[PDB]
């Protein structure tokens, strides 16, 4: 017979990374107005300006 | 075009505001080896006749 249903495109609801993500703000459907996160060098185990 | 710029500067500084801070705690950390041998330190002394 004729086929009426034989799959087709899946939607999927996630979409999960597998690679370590800097952190980050909204960027998608929300976009975040506030200034990035700020990178700070913070814990040095030698010294290197003092 | 007056309200243009005066809007734009009232939004200028409320984009000035700080979201959060990123940074790493590695502070304390040591990288380790690893020793392969035990180091005894003996030796056997035996005369030539074997007494």
């Amino acid at each position: 017979g004729e086929i009426i249903y034989d799959g087709g495109l899946s939607s999927k609801l996630a979409d999960v990374v597998d690679k370590t993500t800097e952190p980050h703000n909204a960027d998608g459907a929300v976009k975040d107005g506030r200034i990035a996160p700020v990178k700070l060098d913070l814990e040095k185990q030698k010294l290197d300006k003092l | 075009e007056d309200m243009a710029k005066i809007y734009g500067a009232v939004a200028a500084v409320s984009k000035n505001v700080n979201s959060s801070v990123t940074y790493e705690v590695k502070r304390g950390t040591h990288e380790l080896i690893k020793v392969p041998t035990i180091p005894h330190n003996l030796v056997l002394i035996q005369s030539d006749n074997g007494k």
